[PDB]
């Protein structure tokens, strides 16, 4: 209250106010990198250069990537499935291990058809049935 | 026989262009953000070279209006609460073209002001050769640049902005091609895939510019030390341990393939430093590297007066302009706090000196690291008020960094005059 | 897999890892809690670039929770289909120089690796 309490004969108050100049936390040595990553295929890449929010990679290159919608619909020679039409690789990059010749066969729908058989066909127990023993 | 398909199906798109273009442009991104230090936050900005080519070439004579310049200088470095950048990294390869020369002229125009040494790489098209390995055949690049083909380039080396550009030579192998016995594709828990080959032979299976490891050492030379003395030489900075080599069985017995694009000799390490290039030289077989030279593209000159000659030798040196830059990030950053406080010529010389004082010595500490804490040797700071403007000042510092080793000649000889007691007449 | 997904999702944010929240901040951190000591990974880890993270994460925990994570490595490490045939290799010191172990040599340099302790050989249990 600004009106202020009436002063007694022995007014004790206890000062709790402290002045001083606030501190400043250190600056992380930032490193900017500039290169054609998306080739023109990302949320921040498809936008005009006047407004491209720079990333940070707080987490890692695995998640800062997935943050960008990096997909691609490029054609490729077909050697799987029936009917015409060249194989159309179409899936968005999540991690950096996506270019691994393995995560590809898991992503591309057509190739996965052959990998699906290798789970069932190759798992034929011709060792449990052949091993009859009376 | 389903393996025969997959070994053809997948191998059709891994070898495909565009697909492996993203690989190159992400593998070398992962390479930078692999270390992860205590206080070194990297950051990305995916932009096509053309989208910047058009930018600087349109605003070369009006850089303050450049869109990029407005996303590094006046955006984070200039503004109050903004966090400034430090040492940009150009993931591109620059030729001797009269277009790509502007690209550097512009980016350097920014770096110069934003105080952020722009590191990049140069294509094999620079030396006018279609295979970078064939640069070893050139005797001395010093005599090369005298050729009138580099006229445009020699003009750029004279610009002030070039003292912030730092171009690297050589490209490290960033991925080992896929063999079953070597670097097997990690298949799934049932889908047999590890039996899977690729298709390469001579020299065409993914590369990445040395500039990465260069910057990825500047980061290292910050978490450990604090300044940028720790990015040169073997014992000191650039060592780059454990690179992705390659091995292959053509007919012999797994003949290893050196991780580096080119096996620079000794006088190559030097004969490049004079051109204003940063060679990424390899130790034969050791599967490692090191940066001996870290020079900017600035001309070294020569001069008659000894002092002047030494000036130009230190200015061309990138590692110092990295450090001197860190003082700018101190002034335009910290003194902003006391912008309204009543201060004097004798007070600003206090605040600015009391800081830098903890980083200047003459005595040498054991080991390189324990001494690289101290970049500078000695500093002067003569600020002084100007007439007219009462609250304004004008500083003028001058720093002499700890001069690095760079080489030496030596003449051995049998004197037989040192100990005359054995060869003298009197006996 | 339920941990593979865990660390690989929270490698750059371990404090939010579900497992980390059942060993560190759960029993070691809390007052009345009884801390753990020396975890035991019953799994077999290969040279894969996935299982390498599994250790990188578990070690990220062990390092902080202070609990040396002991485990075992599969015969697939040395690139051989029968562990008995490891005897044929002269010196594994020269083996790791092979570029196939590049990813692995990087992990051995991490601080967290000073808590991982991988075992070779498998005893007959029945």
């Amino acid at each position: 209250a600004k009106n202020k309490i009436p002063n007694s004969r022995l007014m004790i108050n206890y000062e709790t106010n402290v002045d001083g100049v606030l501190k400043k936390k250190e600056l992380p040595y930032r490193v900017l990198v500039v290169g054609d990553l998306s080739k023109g295929r990302s949320v921040d890449a498809k936008k005009e250069f006047a407004d491209r929010e720079v990333r940070r990679v707080n987490n890692g290159v695995d998640r800062v990537l997935e943050e960008m919608n990096i997909s691609f619909d490029f054609e490729a020679p077909n050697f799987v499935s029936k009917d015409p039409s060249n194989l159309k690789v179409n899936y968005r990059i999540e991690s950096v291990k996506d270019f691994r010749p393995d995560a590809v066969a898991k992503k591309v729908p057509e190739i996965r058809a052959l990998l699906e058989m290798k789970e069932i066909l190759a798992s034929f127990a011709k060792d449990i049935e052949n091993n009859r023993n009376l | 026989v389903i393996d025969k398909l997959i070994d053809l199906q997948v191998n059709s798109i891994i070898s495909n262009d565009e697909f492996r273009a993203l690989e190159q442009e992400w593998l070398k991104v992962q390479e930078v953000c692999q270390e992860d230090y205590d206080n070194v936050e990297v950051s990305i900005l995916d932009v096509k070279k053309e989208e910047l080519q058009y930018d600087f070439e349109r605003n070369l004579y009006d850089i303050s209006s450049s869109d990029f310049f407005k996303k590094v200088y006046v955006s984070e470095f200039d503004q109050y609460g903004g966090e400034p950048y430090g040492a940009i990294l150009g993931l591109y390869n620059f030729e001797n073209t009269t277009n790509d020369i502007i690209w550097l002229t512009g980016m350097g125009m920014v770096a110069k002001n934003s105080h952020a040494p722009f590191i990049a790489s140069i294509d094999k098209s620079f030396f006018g050769v279609k295979d970078l390995s064939e640069i070893t055949h050139i005797k001395s690049f010093e005599a090369l640049l005298e050729h009138p083909r580099y006229k445009e380039w020699n003009d750029f080396r004279n610009l002030d902005v070039a003292a912030y550009i730092g171009l690297t030579v050589g490209d490290f192998m960033l991925r080992q091609p896929y063999n079953p016995e070597n670097n097997p594709v990690q298949y799934k828990l049932m889908e047999g895939f590890n039996e899977f080959v690729d298709y390469d032979k001579n020299e065409s299976y993914l590369w990445g510019p040395a500039s990465i490891h260069l910057v990825k050492n500047m980061m290292r030379s910050y978490d450990k030390t604090r300044w940028f003395q720790y990015i040169r030489g073997v014992e000191s900075g650039g060592y780059v341990k454990n690179l992705v080599a390659c091995v292959y069985d053509n007919k012999g017995i797994l003949e290893t393939k050196s991780p580096l694009n080119v096996l620079f000799a000794d006088y190559m390490e030097l004969s490049l430093a004079n051109i204003g290039l940063i060679p990424f030289v390899s130790e034969k077989g050791t599967s490692n590297a090191c940066f001996f030279s870290v020079n900017s593209a600035k001309k070294v000159e020569e001069f008659v007066d000894g002092f002047d000659s030494a000036n130009s030798r230190l200015i061309a040196n990138l590692s110092y302009t990295m450090c001197i830059s860190r003082i700018s990030h101190y002034i335009k950053c910290v003194i902003r706090d006391k912008i309204g406080s009543i201060v004097d010529v004798e007070s600003i010389q206090k605040i600015l000196s009391d800081w830098i004082s903890e980083f200047v010595t003459t005595v040498y500490q054991p080991t390189p690291l324990e001494m690289a804490r101290y970049p500078f040797r000695n500093v002067s700071i003569e600020v002084k008020t100007i007439p007219g403007k009462p609250g304004w000042y004008s500083c003028k510092i001058n720093v002499i960094p700890h001069i690095q080793f760079e080489g030496m000649n030596t003449t051995m000889t049998i004197d037989t005059r040192l100990e005359p007691e054995l060869f003298g007449t009197n006996n």
